[PDB]
């Protein structure tokens, strides 16, 4: 059962994209693409309940050495322990359900096969990512869903925004990616080995964690790295849904939890300044999807900042990517459900009222909602909170400002979300197209992720939930206060006149427009130097005329 | 609509028929005047090189700059190297006579 | 302040132009079409109080007063329905222009596929 | 040239290849006054060059 | 005056000759008010008729 | 709804500038520039120079409270020490750099720990 | 369904007359096809402002600003919805 | 397509008038697109006329000195006197022409005949005595029947 | 020239002369760009500075 949960994915993919789907239509190949995310997701769960319960991890050496030159030593092995198993987990169950969507989402696209097989290969790749046990097999996996990434962001290639978003994705990562790699030589030059067991750190060279560390905030889209994030909504809605909850966003997270080998300043202050930033882009945007994508972005500052504050924080940090995977899954389908009731609009002006969506898809918002924004007993509440009060007790100086990012940045995410709910369904109608979709599939793929927000409700994490760290009533309670005037506001629809600071703060402090002539409109324009000046001139020999 | 195979095969070239035969050529882009002519700018611009103020400005901060700031860069990495395996200091090009090449049956 | 465009318009259409965009981002700033309606009657209001007007410098001085607050209102999203420029579906899944076959290349004068030398 | 190049030979103190250089920039600024703007860098360059392919 | 190897070399400090022809341009988007905006602070955020048309209809 | 009209882009009858490599002309109506916000009015007209007037200040606004947290404060305004270990199990504990255990001011080598935890970049030899 | 993406006439036609009543010096009986909105109707620039916005509305269009400076009367604008393709 | 006129070789017809060094007036026909070297060896003139292009690459091609009215002096090709064309040109006129040149002298391979050049009179120049190699020289005298016409090759070694 | 009329004309140009920036403004930006993505070698460098500072200072007191 244990390699079932990796190749089956993949195998699905190479079914659907080959010459085999020519003769299955579309008609075969959404089955195909339901069958084998159902078999790697029940194998996933066996995989979970072995090794996250019964505490036996498995170790498969799957294809021998992939290349070995003298003591650089890359092989093809994959080891099941407790995190590889939360993130199958993860990864396989939010995938079905997206797969379960899409299959009746893109039904009227012309290569419908295409894009499941893309899907399905992204998949794939992450789980090669979270299976593997050296750092090596991890990169063939980082690098396969930066690729997938890719196929799937610019989708819609006729649009020029979608190729450009697309392209962006790929720049931006690249490097991050870049410094990855030169960290993973710093690992290896200075341990000897390439496997996570070995790879036991107490005290190394700086540039190891650092470097580590950029290549995470590129996957994991921290600040002055979140600008292709908000871009990625050029490609369709299940492709935004399994990038913001179960693939890439969530990698970089995975391998600092992984590795704990960083530098708690760094990651505290990156995480924090993060969490607020992207709290106060999610406030002013108008843009359904984009949001959800800053809520995402938000959401991931907090676990940097709690993988900073130690190896009960790193907990902390895993329990809340496996929590927030499912409602952010769930928030997206809503929201694509949404959007195809009201003529394909996503703007939050043109909504209102409750018969452009099913009755499912309202509950749907309002319940991934209300654990997004740390409603009590609810899923988000348990590991939001963990990582609050585990904020409130840090003795180090530089977790009291975090802590504080933190509360302002819960205010802020209760303030947007109940907005996304407001003006989608309480205001007076003021779109004009009104096609509310009632298919069997999108509603069945919306109730499977609903369950997995009960179950983690129901069955924690890890050991974490019920564990009671000593904090008195006002330090507790405070973060519901926050969620409480969060609502309070937003269903008072107010606003400030300070124009300037709404249109700072909207455009969202004008990064791209800065990266733009900082470093791109340079390299541009070095690159014209060194043909023109150099090759054609400084370096050129002509001709001797006669 | 020509006709370049015969039933059983036999391909046909149809020099003096009327119909136009499909080819090679069929597929062949149509010239756009203004694109040809800005390529043939852009494949002969070193007769547009010449040594005015912005030209000499940025081939001496740029390319002589970062061609004398990666030369700096290669003796750091040079001396630091062998600061840190336990070598003297070490005869690169026009250096006066030192060590060059380590000995094996050498401890350092 | 305008654009090249809008100064080269005559100056029934400069001023109906300014409504008229007036009226948009009116739209680009609320938060719904219902908060909308009493701004479009205010703005509707505000420009019946200068119809009266004969002088061409005091009519130069309120048009360009207007046209600054334009371009200083100007939004940074705007609302653009999806299937124009702008919008979210546009150039999406367009028909495939007719692109012509060569059917069997290969056969057609074998021996002689090459490059000339 | 020659007086350029012993005066600095005398003046270092020692025989090397930065006499000749100087010597031959001396001697192609000489050359290159008062001409356009290639000229009064390139012929220094030049008899600098020919300085060091005789060393 | 003198004749020397100067004369013989194609010394390169011509400036290449442009010409008055107008270059081609893609066609793009009309925006109608486009003043480029450098100032934080504005008086034009605190006008009276945004006032009067956005701030206080009720 | 595939297959939607969609605007084509006409094709150059004039002679083109040096450097046309900076505009993306993919075949339809409009074209872009190479990356974005490089050339053409930015969106709502705002310029470089209202960013970096307007961050030259909200940057100080973030920086000030780390800043002054890192050097006016210290382990001593918590309510309590860290986590207690015996000393088999916290002897490996503080070994990590990464570790808040260091930050525990009751502990006999407090300084001797905290003179361990500093952060170095080229290893020495 | 019918028309190569183009609505019909008739139907356009009723929509445009729906449209334009919704004036108070509007008398009813004289909106008809092929009326002038200012010299027919008695509407200002500001009216035909509203009236192309709220046609925008009805049909779902972002009609471009020279275009809409066109439209003079009630024929015009059924002749320019009539020749969109993307009319709805 | 319809029923316009088939294509005649008098529409591509040009005449040239062609004064030779003995004064004797000559009529010339060449077609559009013939350079008027070409035309003048295809008359039948004798081969004391005719001496190679002295540029790299085109000592083949046969050349004579002709002069050119001012009207049609805008309608003999451009060559650039900085080019290696150029550098052709200027050995032709150092060796060949020498104390011969006039303010129309020009040479008859840059001479692209057309219809602008119909009606237009030119005149055969006098050259000085030249080698190539030992067998394509002119002594200096122009008492030859042969035409350059009836060489079956034009050797360059 | 079929869709003019739904999706606006060619007749609006773009304003931008294709011109290389200004030799300040990018020298400027290039130096910002050194320091900001090569940080590592700075970093080295001054790790070289302040340990070959330290081996002066017993060097010094040393031999005293
Ligand atoms: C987030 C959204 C981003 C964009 C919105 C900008 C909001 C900023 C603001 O100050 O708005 C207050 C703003 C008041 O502005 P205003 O109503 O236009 O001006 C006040 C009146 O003119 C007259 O009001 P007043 O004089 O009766 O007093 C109201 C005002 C004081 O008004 C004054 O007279 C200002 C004097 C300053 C010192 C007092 O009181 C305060 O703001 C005191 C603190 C509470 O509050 C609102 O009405 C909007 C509420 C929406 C949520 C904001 C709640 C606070 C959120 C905290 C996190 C901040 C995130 C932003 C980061 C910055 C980048
Ligand atoms: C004796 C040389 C014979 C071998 C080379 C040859 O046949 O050249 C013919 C050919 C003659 O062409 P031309 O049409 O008379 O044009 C002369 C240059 O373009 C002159 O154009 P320019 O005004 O740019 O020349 C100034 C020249 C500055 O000239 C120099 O740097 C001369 C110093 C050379 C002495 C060696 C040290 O600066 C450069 O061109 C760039 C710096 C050269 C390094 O020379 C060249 O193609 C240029 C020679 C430059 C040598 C450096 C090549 C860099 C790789
Ligand atoms: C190599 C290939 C050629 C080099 C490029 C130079 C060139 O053609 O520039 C034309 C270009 C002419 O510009 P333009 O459009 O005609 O108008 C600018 C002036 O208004 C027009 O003024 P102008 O240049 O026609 O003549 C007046 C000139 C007065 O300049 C002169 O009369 C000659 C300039 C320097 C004298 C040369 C002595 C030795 C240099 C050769 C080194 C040989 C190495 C031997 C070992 O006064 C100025 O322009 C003021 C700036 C002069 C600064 C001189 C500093 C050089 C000493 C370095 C200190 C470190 O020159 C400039 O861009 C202006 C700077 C002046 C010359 C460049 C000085 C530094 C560059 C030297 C690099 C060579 C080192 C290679 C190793
Ligand atoms: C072991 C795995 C083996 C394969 C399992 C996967 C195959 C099941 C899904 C079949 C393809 C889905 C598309 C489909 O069947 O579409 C229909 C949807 O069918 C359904 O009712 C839903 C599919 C079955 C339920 C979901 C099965 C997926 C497996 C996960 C189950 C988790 C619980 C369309 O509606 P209808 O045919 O019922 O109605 C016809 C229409 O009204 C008139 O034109
Ligand atoms: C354009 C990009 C496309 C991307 C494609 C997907 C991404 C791929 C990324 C990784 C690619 C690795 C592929 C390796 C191929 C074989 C290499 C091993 C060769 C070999 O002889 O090894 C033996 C073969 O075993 C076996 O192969 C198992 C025996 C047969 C039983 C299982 C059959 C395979 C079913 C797979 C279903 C679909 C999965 C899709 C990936 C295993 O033994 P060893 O010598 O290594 O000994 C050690 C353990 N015994
Ligand atoms: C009306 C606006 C008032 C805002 C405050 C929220 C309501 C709190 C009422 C109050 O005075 O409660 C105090 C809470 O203060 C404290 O000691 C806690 C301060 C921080 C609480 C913020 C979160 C409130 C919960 C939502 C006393 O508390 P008590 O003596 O009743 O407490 C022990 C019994 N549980
Ligand atoms: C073979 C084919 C390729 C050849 C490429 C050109 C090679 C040119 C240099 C040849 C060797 C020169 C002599 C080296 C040793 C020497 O006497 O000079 C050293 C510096 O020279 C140096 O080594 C510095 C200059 C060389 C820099 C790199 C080469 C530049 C040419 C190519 C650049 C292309 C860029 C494109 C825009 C002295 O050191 P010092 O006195 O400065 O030290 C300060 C402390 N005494
Ligand atoms: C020496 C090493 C220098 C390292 C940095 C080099 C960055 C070079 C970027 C070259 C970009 C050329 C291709 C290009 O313009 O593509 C755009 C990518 O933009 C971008 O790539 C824009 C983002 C640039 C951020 C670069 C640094 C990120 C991390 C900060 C530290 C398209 O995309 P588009 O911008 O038009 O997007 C539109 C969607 N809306
Ligand atoms: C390619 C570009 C790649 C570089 C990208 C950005 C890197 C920025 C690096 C900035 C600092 C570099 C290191 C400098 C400080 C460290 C210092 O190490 O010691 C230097 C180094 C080390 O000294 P030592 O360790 O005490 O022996 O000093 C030297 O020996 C070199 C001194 C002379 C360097 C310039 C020589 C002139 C070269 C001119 C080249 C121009 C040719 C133009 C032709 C066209
Ligand atoms: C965010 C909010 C930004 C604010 C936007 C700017 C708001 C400022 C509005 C006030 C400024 C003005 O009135 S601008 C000055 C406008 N007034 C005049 O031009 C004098 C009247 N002259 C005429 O020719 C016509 O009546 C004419 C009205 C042009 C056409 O209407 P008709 O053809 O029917 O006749």
């Amino acid at each position: 059962m244990f390699l079932l949960s990796v190749f089956f994915p993949l195998l699905g993919g190479l079914v659907n994209t080959s010459p085999i789907a020519r003769f299955l239509g579309h008609r075969g190949s959404s089955i195909i693409a339901i069958g084998c995310m159902v078999v790697a997701f029940i194998s996933s769960v066996v995989i979970y309940y072995e090794v996250v319960f019964m505490g036996c991890a498995v170790s498969v050496d799957v294809f021998g050495t992939w290349f070995s030159v003298g003591t650089f030593h890359a092989g093809w092995t994959f080891n099941f322990d407790l995190l590889t198993a939360n993130m199958l987990f993860t990864v396989t169950g939010v995938s079905m359900a997206v797969h379960m969507y899409a299959c009746d989402y893109m039904r009227q696209d012309p290569h419908l096969n295409l894009f499941l097989g893309y899907l399905s290969y992204f998949t794939g790749f992450m789980c090669v990512l979270v299976a593997a046990d050296n750092l090596l097999v991890m990169l063939v996996g980082w690098e396969g869903i930066g690729v997938c990434s890719y196929l799937l962001i610019g989708y819609w290639s006729h649009r020029l925004s979608a190729v450009k978003s697309a392209q962006k994705a790929i720049l931006v990562n690249r490097v991050s990616d870049g410094l990855l790699m030169w960290g993973v030589l710093w690992v290896w030059y200075h341990l000897g080995s390439l496997e996570y067991d070995l790879l036991n750190v107490y005290s190394a060279s700086g540039f190891v964690g650092l470097s580590i560390l950029i290549g995470a905030m590129g996957k994991s889209a921290q600040i002055l790295f979140h600008v292709w994030l908000a871009d990625a909504m050029e490609g369709p809605t299940p492709v935004s849904a399994l990038i913001h909850a179960a693939t890439l966003v969530t990698a970089g997270v995975y391998l600092l939890v992984r590795l704990h080998i960083h530098d708690e300043m760094f990651v505290i202050i990156v995480g924090s300044l993060t969490a607020f930033m992207a709290g106060v882009f999610g406030a002013t945007q108008s843009d359904l999807k984009r949001v959800i994508a800053y809520s995402t972005c938000s959401q991931l500052g907090y676990m940097m900042v709690s993988l900073g504050l130690g190896e009960t924080g790193g907990e902390a940090s895993m329990g809340h990517l496996m929590t927030h995977a499912s409602f952010k899954a769930a928030l997206f389908l809503a929201a694509g459900m949404v959007i195809s009731g009201n003529g394909g609009n996503q703007h939050i002006a043109r909504y209102g009222g409750s018969a452009h969506s099913a009755m499912f898809t309202m509950l749907t918002l309002m319940v991934a909602s209300l654990s997004l924004i740390g409603w009590p007993e609810l899923s988000g509440f348990y590991s939001k909170e963990t990582i609050l009060n585990l904020a409130a007790i840090c003795a180090d100086p530089i977790a009291d400002v975090a802590h504080t990012l933190l509360l302002l940045t819960a205010m802020l995410t209760s303030a947007y979300t109940t907005k996304l709910f407001y003006q989608c369904f309480m205001v007076d109608f003021s779109g004009s197209s009104v096609t509310p979709v009632r298919n069997v599939l999108p509603i069945l793929a919306m109730a499977i992720l609903l369950l997995d927000i009960m179950l983690k409700v129901w069955v924690g994490t890890n050991l974490l939930s019920g564990m009671l760290f000593f904090l008195p009533w006002g330090v507790k309670t405070l973060p519901f206060g926050l969620m409480v005037a969060g609502i309070l506001t937003a269903t008072a629809a107010v606003g400030s006149e300070r124009f300037t600071l709404i249109r700072f703060c909207g455009s969202r402090w004008g990064f791209d427009q800065l990266f733009a002539r900082s470093p791109v409109n340079p390299i541009f324009d070095l690159g014209r130097i060194t043909w023109a000046i150099g090759d054609r001139g400084l370096l050129s020999v002509g001709n001797l005329r006669a | 609509e020509a006709k370049q195979f015969t039933p059983d095969g036999k391909y046909m070239p149809g020099i003096f028929s009327k119909a136009k035969p499909l080819d090679r050529s069929t597929q062949w882009v149509h010239k756009n005047p203004y694109i040809e002519a800005w390529y043939y700018r852009r494949d002969h611009f070193e007769n547009e090189f010449v040594w005015n103020y912005r030209t000499t400005i940025e081939a001496l901060w740029f390319l002589g700059g970062f061609t004398a700031a990666a030369y700096a860069l290669s003796v750091f990495a040079f001396r630091q190297a062998d600061r840190r395996s336990g070598y003297p200091k070490r005869q690169i090009l026009g250096d006066e006579p030192a060590m060059v090449l380590p000995d094996e049956r050498q401890f350092y | 302040m305008a654009s090249e465009v809008v100064l080269a318009l005559p100056h029934k259409l400069r001023v109906m132009r300014m409504y008229r965009t007036g009226l948009k981002e009116l739209i680009n700033w609320s938060a719904n079409r219902h908060e909308w309606y009493p701004r479009a009657y205010a703005l509707r209001q505000e420009f019946e109080d200068s119809k009266a007007l004969t002088d061409r410098e005091e009519i130069r001085k309120k048009l360009e007063h207007g046209e600054e607050l334009l371009a200083r209102f100007r939004h940074w999203e705007p609302l653009i329905k999806p299937e124009f420029v702008g919008g979210t579906a546009y150039s999406i899944n367009p028909a495939q222009p007719k692109l012509k076959f060569i059917p069997n290349y290969d056969a057609m004068d074998e021996y002689k596929k090459g490059d000339h030398l | 040239f020659s007086f350029t190049d012993a005066t600095v030979e005398n003046m270092r103190g020692k025989h090397d290849m930065t006499s000749g250089m100087v010597a031959g920039a001396v001697t192609g600024f000489l050359f290159g006054m008062g001409r356009p703007m290639p000229q009064p860098v390139a012929w220094p360059l030049a008899f600098a060059g020919a300085a060091v392919a005789a060393d | 005056s003198m004749k020397t190897l100067a004369d013989y070399i194609r010394w390169r400090n011509k400036e290449p000759i442009k010409a008055s022809v107008e270059e081609w341009r893609p066609p793009v988007p009309v925006i109608n008010y486009d003043k480029p905006q450098n100032d934080v602070l504005s008086a034009l955020d605190k006008d009276p008729i945004v006032r009067r048309v956005l701030i206080n209809p009720k | 709804g595939a297959g939607a009209p969609v605007k084509l882009a006409p094709r150059p009858d004039k002679p083109l500038p040096t450097w046309y490599e900076l505009w993306w002309d993919n075949g339809y109506y409009p074209g872009q520039p190479a990356a974005d916000f490089m050339f053409g009015a930015w969106p709502g007209n705002m310029t470089e120079t209202y960013y970096l007037r307007f961050w030259s200040v909200f940057g100080l606004a973030l920086a000030a409270p780390f800043y002054y947290v890192a050097n006016f404060t210290d382990e001593t305004r918590m309510p309590m020490v860290p986590q207690q270990y015996p000393a088999e199990v916290r002897d490996v504990l503080v070994q990590r750099r990464n570790s808040m255990l260091k930050h525990d001011f009751s502990a006999p080598d407090f300084k001797e720990v905290k003179d361990r935890a500093k952060i170095y970049w080229t290893p020495m030899y | 369904g019918f028309g190569g993406g183009f609505l019909d006439k008739d139907s356009v036609t009723e929509r445009v007359l729906h449209v334009t009543k919704h004036f108070e010096k509007i008398d009813a009986s004289k909106v008809s096809p092929a009326a002038s909105f200012e010299k027919d109707l008695g509407l200002d620039s500001l009216d035909v402002v509203e009236l192309v916005m709220a046609l925008e509305e009805e049909f779902g269009l972002e009609i471009p600003d020279a275009e809409a400076d066109k439209i003079a009367s009630v024929g015009d604008a059924i002749n320019y919805i009539c020749s969109n393709p993307m009319a709805k | 397509h319809g029923p316009a006129q088939t294509p005649t070789v008098f529409d591509k017809l040009v005449e040239v008038t062609v004064v030779d060094m003995n004064g004797i007036r000559h009529r010339v026909r060449g077609l559009q697109g013939q350079s008027l070297a070409q035309a003048l060896v295809e008359y039948g003139f004798p081969d004391t006329y005719f001496f190679p292009n002295m540029g790299f690459y085109t000592q083949h091609i046969v050349d004579a000195h002709v002069f050119v009215p001012k009207e049609f002096w805008g309608k003999v090709q451009n060559v650039d006197p900085e080019s290696d064309d150029g550098l052709a040109v200027k050995r032709m006129f150092r060796d060949i022409v020498q104390d011969y040149q006039r303010d129309t002298s020009f040479f008859a391979s840059y001479i692209t005949l057309g219809a602008e050049h119909n009606g237009m009179t030119v005149g055969i120049g006098p050259i000085k005595p030249w080698i190539l190699h030992s067998e394509w020289a002119f002594a200096g005298v122009h008492d030859s029947r042969n035409k350059q016409f009836d060489k079956p090759t034009v050797e360059i070694w | 020239t079929s869709l003019d009329h739904v999706f606006g004309d060619n007749s609006n140009k773009l304003n931008y002369n294709f011109e290389p920036m200004g030799m300040g403004s990018l020298f400027i930006r290039t130096m910002v760009m050194v320091g900001v993505f090569f940080f590592p070698v700075f970093i080295m460098i001054n790790d070289d500075y302040k340990y070959t500072s330290f081996l002066d200072k017993v060097a010094a007191a040393k031999a005293a």
